[PDB]
RNA sequence: AUAAGUGCUGAAAGCAUCUAAGCAUGAAGCCCCCCUCAAGAUGAGAUUUCCCAUUCCGCAAGGAAGUAAGAUCCCUGAAAG
RNA sequence: GGCACCUCGAUGUCGGCUCAUCGCAUCCUGGGGCUGUAGUCGGUCCCAAGGGUUGGGCUGUUCGCCCAUUAAAGCGGUACGCGAGCUGGGUUCAGAACGUCGUGAGACAGUUCGGUCCCUAUCCGUCGCGGGCGCAGGAAAUUUGAGAGGAGCUGUCCUUAG
RNA sequence: AUACGUUAAGUGGAAAAGGAUGUGGAGUUGCUUAGACAA
């Protein structure tokens, strides 16, 4: 596993501890990530270098190795960082809008499509064309942005629904 | 998607993938995303 | 010559075993025994020589494999297309105590005999059991 | 959940303020008492025992007698549960009138239906007469008992027997009016049951 | 809670990948929700209330006899048959 | 169709009627992928058996064609389900006739008109309804719900919006 | 039961052409710290 192999430098800002059970948590700027790892992975915390180590090369082990590393990987930098998606609404009439904590969604349905985030999520409307999901942990944001994408997800003969910043959607030509 | 005994490349951008313990490809095509059954 | 048991003479122990984190069947097999009397020299095949046993924990029961999904818990109500089933799983979170004894059930003798050795069963989902007045025993599973 | 035993009176009919003509059942429920608070403790379930219709002392017992003292209330003929009440608005003894309904809501109505006595399959199951001319000779009978190869015939066949006589339940029906007064409700429709039949309205349960 | 399907994060396999660990979503279908029966559920459940410890043999075991609360026979009937 | 293994001291045979029940290789409805899917429609494959799945004309018919509907008018199994449940139009006794073949008596998966469908339910099974005892005292009520059954279909219009 | 392996399919405990980075054991061979392979 060249990925679980890899060392993980831990930034000054960033406290990581361990505790029973392979439980790790991140804490840094942006917030607190709790997460349990599979027994058998080493985490060792030597010099703020991070270093993931496997029992044996068993087939499991190589592919928890890699999983564990970069796990960790991106608790670390979602605690410094944070992770964004961003959202790019593409349609005539298409708008999203925050109201309170809710996203609010004008995508040509009869009725507007409000989504509600969990805990530790922020979405934020730059624009009427434009959302970003922001949070600490990673697959949350990926959760969360692809729930708001499912909406209206981008047709192929104009192009026109909710797109990830950059998607390159498949085109059709129509008549 | 094409359900069917022989899933195979039929391109270079299919990829033969295993999901569930069943033989599948994906490809950027969406015409050659085949599972086996 | 061979001496036989009798009410008269059979002394029934009461028997705790921790059902958690065993295998289904390993346990039953050996619960099974234990109800018929397999376990003590005066074993009778035509009288009920076991001991009672309490099982706890039940809900902490073992499957290996994917039988907590694919195991198929089958009964029929003798309705036309009254086949109804449930999931191992399903069996565990709701009826764990139907679980282990549907287990057990099948591995005793079929018969009268059979029956009234079932009776001296009794499953319990969590800790505790209510035969505190019986005085029971712990039993280890020898495996 | 509200709820009142009644007997069924009757059926007439009342105009509404728009002249619309609608059919009512008037249900007579003289002030049903709680003779007994069920609660999960105890009993193992949340309910209320309500009695209604006083009996007379001979055709009480010692048993019933004992049964309504908490209560402080004659013995009653009918006594029947409601689940799904808020227990901290009853108390033992109080009092349920027809008046916990008022007019426009929707109530779920109880009876036992009317007895038939032994009905053939035609009447009892809806089915189907054979010919009555064309050399027929298959009238009122109940069809075929079923195909050969189980040497048996399946459960549910369905066959004359003792029809009505069952509980029904008529879901959604409106109170018309409430008549507090002579300890009336009137219920759009009809319902289960006799004249003096034992009908339960409650507030229904799909509202 | 699932099916097909759609995924998220993610390595085995520096990439990619819905899957291996982990986390979602998703059918008139499944289990409930709704209606009815149901403790012979011999695993015979629960709650409330009532009666109250009688007289005889028989060494006791047990049996017999009057009864209590309660129910029935018989009778008037129908909303039941 | 092949075979001739059960039944010739009899296992009634087509179609309909009555009553269904099961399979899913799905006709409709529900959920989807791909589309040579603009939309409205469709095509194809996947999941799905919960429920639903028409009245007529002709013919003994099944089938089929046709008329008019329908969301749809599914395909199969159950002794080509069901005659001790019904029918008896057809097939398949005795009468008669036509064509045809035969010297003839007669014969014909050729046709035609007419032609007896028995049974008081013992057992299991099915649907109802009682009596008994049980359930560690005897009673009167109210009950929990292991478990079981039922229900489960769908159109059109308006609005969103020309 | 013992010892050493294999299988993850309840395969074991029905079914073929064909399809497939399933996984175990052998062997051949190209390229590679004069820096491969992936990015
Ligand atoms: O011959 C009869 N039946 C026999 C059994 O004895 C059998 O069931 C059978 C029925 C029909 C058939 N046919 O149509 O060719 C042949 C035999 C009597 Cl029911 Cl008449
Ligand atoms: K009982
Ligand atoms: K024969
Ligand atoms: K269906
Ligand atoms: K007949
Ligand atoms: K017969
Ligand atoms: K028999
Ligand atoms: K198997
Ligand atoms: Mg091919
Ligand atoms: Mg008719
Ligand atoms: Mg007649
Ligand atoms: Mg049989
Ligand atoms: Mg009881
Ligand atoms: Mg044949
Ligand atoms: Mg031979
Ligand atoms: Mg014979
Ligand atoms: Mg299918
Ligand atoms: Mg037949
Ligand atoms: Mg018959
Ligand atoms: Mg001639
Ligand atoms: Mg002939
Ligand atoms: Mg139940
Ligand atoms: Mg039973
Ligand atoms: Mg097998
Ligand atoms: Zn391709």
């Amino acid at each position: 596993s060249r990925v679980g192999k890899k060392l993980l430098e831990i930034p000054s800002d960033v406290t990581v501890t361990l505790n029973d059970n392979n439980t790790v948590a991140v804490k840094g700027p942006k917030g607190e990530l709790t997460r349990t790892f599979h027994p058998d992975m080493e985490i060792k915390v030597e010099d703020n270098v991070l270093t993931v180590a496997r029992p044996s090369d068993q087939k499991e082990h190589r592919a928890l190795h890699g999983t564990t590393r970069s796990l960790l990987g991106n608790m670390v930098e979602g605690v410094s960082k944070g992770f964004e998606r961003g959202l790019e609404l593409v349609g005539v009439g298409y708008r999203a809008s925050k109201s309170g904590n809710k996203l609010v969604l004008n995508v040509g349905y009869s009725h507007p499509v409000e989504i509600v985030p969990e805990e530790g999520i922020e979405i934020e409307v730059p624009s009427q064309t434009k959302v970003v999901v922001k949070g600490t942990d990673k697959e949350r944001v990926g959760a969360i942005a692809a729930n708001i994408r499912a909406v209206r997800s981008p047709e192929p003969y104009k192009g026109k629904g909710i797109r990830y910043e950059g998607e390159v959607v498949r085109r059709k030509e129509g008549k | 998607m094409k359900v069917r005994p022989s899933v195979k490349p039929i391109c270079e951008k299919c990829k033969v993938i295993r999901r569930k313990g069943k033989v599948m490809v994906i490809c950027e095509n969406p015409k050659h995303k085949q599972k086996q059954g | 010559t061979t001496p036989m048991a009798n009410a008269s003479t059979i002394e029934r122990k009461w028997l705790v075993v921790d059902a958690a984190g065993k295998t289904l069947g390993r346990l039953s097999s050996e619960v099974a025994a234990i109800l018929r009397g397999k376990h003590k020299p005066t074993y009778t095949p035509h009288v009920d020589t076991g001991d009672h046993v309490i099982i706890i924990n039940a809900e902490k029961i073992e499957l290996t494999g994917k039988k907590l999904t694919d195991k198929i818990y089958y009964r029929h109500t003798q309705h036309p297309g009254g086949l109804k089933s449930r999931t191992a799983l399903e069996m565990r979170t709701n009826y764990p105590e139907k679980m282990l004894e549907l287990a057990i059930k099948g591995m005793l003798p079929k018969g009268s005999l059979g029956r009234q050795m079932f009776k001296k069963l009794n499953v319990y989902r969590g800790s505790e059991h209510p035969h505190e007045a019986q005085k029971p025993e712990v039993y280890e599973l020898r495996g | 959940t509200k709820g009142i035993l009644g007997r069924k009176i009757g059926m007439t009919q009342v105009f509404a303020e728009n002249g619309d003509l609608i059919p009512v059942t008037v249900i007579e429920a003289a002030p049903n008492v709680v003779l007994q608070k069920k609660t999960a403790e105890n009993d193992g379930y949340e309910a209320i025992q309500l009695g209604f219709d006083d009996k007379r002392e001979k055709l009480s017992n010692k048993p019933e007698k004992g049964h309504v003292a908490k209560a402080e209330t004659a013995p009653k003929r009918f006594v029947k549960e409601l689940r799904g009440v808020e227990m901290d608005a009853y108390e033992v003894g109080q009092e349920v009138k027809v008046e916990i309904f008022s007019a426009g809501e929707i109530v779920d109505v109880t009876g036992v239906s009317k007895g038939k006595g032994f009905q053939g399959a035609i009447k009892r199951h809806g089915q189907s007469r054979g010919p009555m001319s064309h050399g027929s000779r298959y009238h009122r009978r109940p069809g075929s008992m079923g195909p050969v190869d189980p040497n048996r015939v399946f459960k549910g066949k369905l066959l004359p027997g003792r029809m009505g006589g069952e509980q029904i339940t008529v879901q959604n029906l409106e109170i018309v009016k409430v008549d507090a007064e002579r300890n009336l409700l009137l219920i759009k429709g009809n319902v289960p049951g006799a004249k003096k039949s034992l009908i339960t309205v409650k507030s229904a349960v799909k509202s």
